[PDB]
């Protein structure tokens, strides 16, 4: 079975997390593994290969059973392409490779400053929030809102958009509402759900 | 590859240069520039200079690509903000 590296650059874009499993290992116990990297001028092939010249990565076993390599510092748009070199009782036996663009494995952090505010005269509730610093990449926002103690969610595409109103069907009730973003164009992963706000 | 996107992500990239700056606290003449900042920076290394200066890296090869297709560390990252700042409306006048 072959290596998953899965990467995630921080929301801060200081350095890049590269995560592989080892329970679709286990059958060769007796081998040793070492994570090879090969870093481009810029951006991803369009078809990845192993290539002669490489590095290896010093890469930490986790309690969860996968390794964690940390590269640090981060070359945003420098292609990194990865593979895990085997050998089992002789000889070499690369992983197929994968190349990854930091730029575009980003986890954005959650939206700061939500609030919750229900206008009475209006008839609605105002969520409002503050884009995190980074990205600087166009975002695409998710809400989740329903009464607090039954959840629908909105989209919001215009990136220009730090404000929304919404309808609900009880003025009185009090809502809980969380947030979340992702690059507009799809290249990045979701932030977590913001700390709940209520009305 | 495409090149609207290799404008896109240089355009991008500047932005993220100079919002680090602010959290610490034609193509030939912008890579000469930046030549020169990255020899300042190599003056001064610090945890976020460093980062900064691989920005840097990635930044002239950007610009290098659209060629071809068609405290004195707060004093330092100060003016380069300024550079960059000039540099990100100016891309658009193609």
């Amino acid at each position: 079975v072959n290596i998953n590296i899965s990467c995630e650059t921080d929301g801060y874009l200081t350095k890049m997390t590269c995560r592989w499993s080892t329970s679709t290992i286990q059958s060769l116990a007796e081998s040793t593994l070492q994570l090879r990297y090969h870093r481009s001028s810029l951006y991803c092939s369009d078809i990845p290969s192993i290539h002669p010249i490489s590095e290896p990565k010093d890469c930490y076993l986790q309690s969860d059973g996968f390794y964690e390599c940390i590269f640090q510092p981060i070359f945003l748009l420098s292609g990194y392409t990865m593979w895990i070199r085997i050998q089992h009782s002789l000889g070499s036996l690369d992983s197929p490779p994968t190349c990854v663009l930091p730029d575009s494995v980003v986890k954005p952090l959650p939206p700061s400053s939500v609030k919750a505010e229900i206008t009475i005269n209006i008839g609605l509730l105002k969520i409002s929030w503050e884009k995190p610093v980074f990205p600087e990449n166009n975002l695409q926002f998710q809400i989740r809102y329903g009464l607090s103690g039954q959840w629908k969610m909105y989209e919001v595409y215009d990136a220009k958009s730090k404000s929304v109103s919404l309808p609900v069907p009880d003025l009185s009730a009090v809502y809980a509402v969380q947030v979340r973003c992702k690059r507009l164009d799809g290249l990045g992963y979701w932030s977590n759900w913001s700390n709940p706000a209520y009305t | 590859v495409p090149i609207q996107k290799v404008q896109d992500d240089t355009k991008t990239l500047i932005k993220t240069i100079v919002t680090r700056i602010n959290d610490i606290s034609t193509l030939s003449k912008m890579d000469q520039t930046l030549a020169v900042y990255q020899q300042i920076l190599t003056s001064m290394p610090s945890r976020n200079v460093i980062q900064i200066s691989n920005d840097l890296e990635n930044l002239r090869d950007l610009l290098h690509v659209l060629a071809f297709s068609k405290s004195t560390e707060v004093v330092a990252l100060s003016r380069l903000q300024g550079s960059l700042q000039d540099m990100l409306w100016q891309l658009d006048l193609s």
